């Protein structure tokens, strides 16, 4: 059968899944050591025999055996981090878990905020420019915001250049709402479509670990023209030769 | 790993960081917690030196003690760039290496790697004590002239 | 005169000699041959065609 | 030039200041060379090849 | 499924010469004490299986007392007469709880607890 | 029969610095109590720097939030270098609020009862909008030295920067000679630090 | 040691504010605190003089609330049927 | 910054692709973390199109050598810029300067 | 924050006669420096004597 990346796991005690949601992802933002678990994954499955109280699964949980044998994919040591963002793409037809449609409503949610941000900014710019061009020609000081603003048309002005411009601003802002309408049509189906991926692969989890490495006697620093160097030792402050005004080198 | 200086050292011994004694030496730690008794089965000694107590450093501080490794540089020309060192354990990642002993090497610190290598049975800790010691090499082999020279 | 971000921190300048070329855009060659290799451009010129 | 613009600055021509020391509290024989130098680091590190 | 408790409950009475009843009130204990361990607060819980299906019903608990001084396993008379007015100071109200899913966690628990039971009963 | 030294003027020439003065010394002692006191005071004096910080709508220190034109790394180097006195505990949680365009000062922390900001004019970041607001909370402690955050955040909301302990930046001595007294061959220690604020001058060099 | 040590000797009822909050900042189950607000129950000094007999009585308030309510008062070091002697104080009786 | 550089860091600054540069001047709106709105100044705009640009900052994401090719703004608000101008500094720069 | 490590002499392995080497242990990391160099400018002039 495929593969399981819930966390319905046994062996991991609760110290290691109190890292994990509800769904085996890591959390965004959970600050890991080298050897946690990011992403739980039950796979490598051998053979593993069940006695009564293991046979009696079938009765509660509903398990013929647990597949067959017992062991969540941990991951190994070396790195500290941070985790700050977390991709889960899914092959088309494969059921979404909670999480991917968590993240499936975030995305939708920013680019849906992201859309109606840039026809509310360049609304609020074409305004501007139709209250720059009725400073003169049929100028209303105080009639102009006494009515709703999405009719700064129809107001006291001939056959111009601003009418005419005033009607160039009205197709440019049609434009804008029929564009904004399909465009968000086609990025819902750009986030809520699958992806095309690997032969026989469900789906692919990234996260992104984010190390913040300082400097300890060994690395390596350089100067501008040859003068490269290991750093042998950190010392205290008090031990740099200092001048007679009082800063240390 | 990286090489570094550290001045403090006699010819005969190196500095060697923590986790590459930790991670060498797994063997011989695990042998000494299960003479002491502190734990049982091999997989509990694994357990503790995944954990890192408090304890296996001093397990590590014994099993270091007189025994010697073998450094070497990478580029190996001459019979002078193997030789064996008694470690003094460092907090840091890279070797402290003594500077007259970098001649021999033909190692300066512009970013230079060398490997450990550890002697495990007994007759080869002899040979790294008696034949390949830093200390029993102070001449180079091609003439008469020391190796050990200050550069 | 000066931009006004070169009148946040104005670089102090030694140097003699007064520039009469300043430095083109540096990379000129990676986008100048591929704007010559996919450009509608018939004749047997472009590099498709 | 840079003789000149370190005498509008009131720091000594030769470049050199006498530098006392951080341990025995004494002074340097020999004034010693300070300024600043610009220095890179490189990410050839040392927690990747051990 | 069903069959296989009753299928279990013959093959241990028969090799370990063991009351049925006992391995049941054991294995209840053993349940109730893996439900304590999911619930960050300290719960009472009983579990109760059925002797002919293997089925199980888990119950969270509260003390009647007159003052509570655990709100996780004790109620006042006044709030357990409100559910049940035939109720008094030292009885149980129950209310049935999600039972815990028979993963090999609580499998491995189960049979920690029979292999006890086995022993107190091999030794008497 | 040594001559034993005694503060005599401490000149606050600034806020920051001042300029402590001992008297009188016999012959040698001036540069011995000079690098002495000047290496107690640089190694380990008590100072009073922050080690954690919880912004509300903040996850991990690399996100950012809508509405302030600084990352929230850039909140905690600048936060890492709020100059701040405690005075009756070990510990101490500040809490800050600010809303409205413009910069977050320090002087926008809603101060306790004995926490005193010694330099109130120190920025932290600048809000940006009209309806968007940071609201943290900011805790300072007691300590010694640097203690980095690698050595030593249950929940994955508190943000931990490194702790510089300390309050000195730059001790000066400058031994000269002494003619207050007839006796002549007596030295003078003039000692000039460099104090954050956080530091009485006689304080630092009787701790030392 | 003696000489450098004798050089260096001449240097060396009120009421808790938290009874004063309002229940809503008890991070309340929207049920619990809906049926806290249908009783009158406004601070925290209005809900811990109640017996748990008394908030059994109020509609809609089920065993589950209840325990919410213990726990939550628990983590705060409150118990239900603690006596406040002069509770609403005046500062509060001209809301 | 460099101390001492060559003047030459302005080029290879703004002629890669790192910086957030600008395309027609102005004067800004809106600074933030994410995002820089820039206004067009009038002697520099189309008739049609109204316009007011903005330019989405690319914040913490990886590079192939594992750093943090991070872009910070660099601008206050209300502030003018003019057509070929650094808006958002990059990973190792300053200014619309190279700082290594 | 007061509490350092208060230091002792664990030996004095006084080699032969009219020389010592007095060993202390442990002091911070800095204060051996600050120890030896006080200990040794008194030593050198300050301590009295006849000749
Ligand atoms: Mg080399």
């Amino acid at each position: 059968g495929p593969e399981e990346i819930t966390a319905d796991i046994p062996n991991v005690g609760e110290a290691a899944l109190s890292k994990l949601d509800e769904s085996g992802i890591v959390y965004i933002g959970a600050e890991v050591t080298g050897g946690d678990i990011l992403v739980g994954k039950v796979t490598p499955k051998g053979e593993t025999q069940l006695t009564p109280e293991e046979k009696l699964l079938r009765a509660i949980f509903g398990e013929k055996a647990s597949d067959v044998k017992d062991s969540s994919l941990r991951v190994p040591n070396g790195v500290s981090g941070t985790v700050i963002d977390v991709q889960v793409f899914t092959r088309d037809g494969v059921e979404k878990d909670k999480r991917a449609l968590e993240i499936e409503e975030m995305q939708l949610k920013q680019a849906k905020k992201d859309l109606s941000e840039e026809l509310q900014i360049l609304e609020a710019g074409l305004f501007s420019r139709i209250r720059a061009v009725l400073v003169a020609g049929g100028v209303e000081a105080e009639k102009l915001d006494k009515l709703p603003r999405d009719r700064w048309l129809e107001l006291g002005l001939t056959d111009e250049e601003k009418q005419n411009q005033l009607e160039q601003l009205a197709e440019q802002y049609d434009e804008l709402k029929h564009e904004f309408e399909k465009k968000l049509e086609a990025k819902r189906r750009k986030i809520t479509q699958g992806d095309d991926l690997a032969p026989g692969v469900l789906k692919i989890v990234k996260v992104y670990l984010a190390v913040k490495r300082r400097i300890q006697p060994g690395d390596k620093m350089a100067g501008r023209h040859g003068n490269k160097g290991v750093i042998s030792k950190i010392n205290p402050i008090e031990d740099m030769p200092y001048d007679e005004n009082g800063t240390p080198v | 790993s990286v090489i570094t200086v550290g001045p403090y050292l006699r010819l005969h011994q190196c500095g060697l960081p923590k986790k590459m004694a930790l991670e060498l030496f797994k063997p011989f730690i695990y042998g000494k917690l299960e003479l002491r008794g502190l734990a049982t089965t091999i997989k509990a000694a694994k357990k503790m030196v995944e954990r890192e107590e408090a304890v296996v450093w001093d397990i590590l501080d014994e099993v270091i003690r007189e025994h010697p490794v073998l450094l070497n540089r990478a580029p190996t020309l001459h019979r002078l760039g193997i030789q064996a060192f008694e470690p003094v354990l460092i907090e840091g990642k890279a070797i402290q290496l003594h500077p007259l002993v970098c001649a021999a090497y033909n190692a300066d610190f512009d970013g230079d790697q060398m490997a450990v290598h550890v002697p495990l049975t007994l007759e080869a800790q002899l040979e790294a004590r008696a034949l390949m010691m830093s200390t029993n090499n102070i001449l180079s082999p091609a003439n008469g002239e020391p190796i050990i020279v200050p550069s | 005169v000066y931009s006004y971000t070169e009148k946040k921190r104005i670089r102090k300048d030694f140097g003699k000699r007064p520039q009469v070329l300043d430095v083109p855009y540096l990379l000129s060659i990676q986008l100048d041959s591929f704007q010559k290799f996919i450009e509608q451009d018939p004749e047997g010129q472009y590099g498709l065609e | 030039e840079i003789k000149e613009l370190l005498k509008l600055g009131d720091l000594p021509t030769s470049g050199q200041i006498r530098l006392y020391d951080g341990r025995t509290g004494e002074q340097f024989e020999r004034p010693v060379t300070v300024g600043y130098m610009y220095m890179l680091k490189l990410n050839h590190l040392v927690d990747d090849k051990m | 499924m069903n069959k296989e408790i009753l299928a279990v409950v013959e093959a241990v009475s028969n090799e370990k010469a063991l009351p049925r009843e006992k391995i049941f009130e054991a294995l209840e204990s053993a349940l109730a004490t893996a439900t304590k361990k999911k619930y960050e607060q300290e719960i009472d819980v009983r579990v109760q299986i059925d002797r002919k299906s293997g089925d199980f019903d888990t119950f969270r608990r509260w003390l009647v007392v007159d003052e509570v001084t655990q709100p996780t396993k004790e109620i006042t008379l006044e709030a357990a007469r409100y559910e049940d007015e035939s109720l008094n100071l030292g009885d149980y109200v129950e209310d049935q709880i999600e039972s815990v899913t028979f993963d090999r966690i609580t499998t491995q628990t189960a049979k920690q607890v029979i292999v006890q039971k086995v022993r107190e009963a091999e030794r008497a | 029969e040594f001559l034993k030294p005694r503060l005599v003027d401490i000149e606050q020439v600034s806020s920051t610095h001042a300029k402590v003065t001992l008297e009188p010394l016999e012959r040698g002692f001036g540069h011995t109590l000079g690098n002495a006191l000047r290496r107690i005071l640089l190694s380990s004096m008590p100072g009073c720097a922050v080690t954690e910080v919880e912004i509300d709508g903040v996850l991990h220190e690399y996100s950012t939030k809508e509405g302030v034109q600084e990352d929230i790394l850039e909140i905690l180097l600048n936060l890492k270098g709020l100059a701040v006195r405690v005075q009756g505990k070990d510990e101490v949680i500040l809490t800050l609020n600010k809303s409205g365009i413009g910069p977050v000062t320090a002087a926008d922390i809603t101060h306790d009862g004995d926490v005193e900001i010694v330099k109130p004019q120190h920025v932290i970041c600048h809000l940006t909008d009209e309806n968007a607001s940071i609201s943290m909370r900011i805790k300072v402690q007691r300590g010694r030295g640097y203690v980095p955050a690698s050595t030593r955040e249950r929940p994955i909301g508190r943000l931990l920067v490194d702790a510089c302990y300390s309050p000195v930046e730059r001790i000066a001595y400058n031994v000269e000679a002494a003619r207050v007294e007839q006796r002549t061959d007596l030295d003078k220690l003039v000692i000039e630090m460099e104090t954050n604020g956080t530091i009485d001058p006689e304080e630092a060099i009787r701790r030392a | 040691a003696t000489i450098l040590a004798e050089q260096l000797e001449a240097f060396v009822p009120e009421f808790d504010p938290i009874l004063l909050r309002p229940v809503d900042d008890l991070e309340l189950t929207v049920r619990s605190a809906n049926c806290l607000k249908a009783e009158a129950i406004h601070y925290i000094g209005d809900l811990v003089q109640r017996t748990e007999v008394e908030l059994l009585k109020t509609p809609n308030l089920g065993k589950k609330s209840l325990t919410e309510i213990k726990d939550v008062l628990a983590s705060r070091g409150l118990s239900l049927g603690m006596r406040l002697e002069n509770w609403p104080p005046a500062s509060i009786a001209d809301e | 910054k460099p101390l001492v550089g060559t003047g030459m860091e302005r080029a290879v600054a703004v002629d890669s692709g790192v910086t957030a540069v600008a395309k027609r001047g102005g004067v800004v709106q809106y600074v933030d973390a994410s995002r820089i709105v820039i206004k067009v100044n009038e002697d520099e705009m189309y008739p049609g199109e109204a316009g007011i640009d903005i330019y989405n900052l690319t914040k913490y994401t990886r590079s192939n050598q594992n750093t943090c090719i991070n872009q910070m703004p660099c601008v206050s608000l209300g502030e003018p810029v003019e057509r070929g101008d650094v808006l958002a500094d990059g990973p190792s720069t300053d200014l619309g300067e190279l700082a290594l | 924050v007061t509490e350092f490590l208060k230091p002792r002499l664990v030996d004095i392995e006084q080699v032969s006669s009219t020389h010592a080497k007095v060993t202390l242990e442990p002091l911070e990391r800095g204060f051996g420096h600050t120890l030896g160099n006080a200990l040794r400018r008194i030593l050198l002039s300050s301590m009295p004597g006849c000749a």
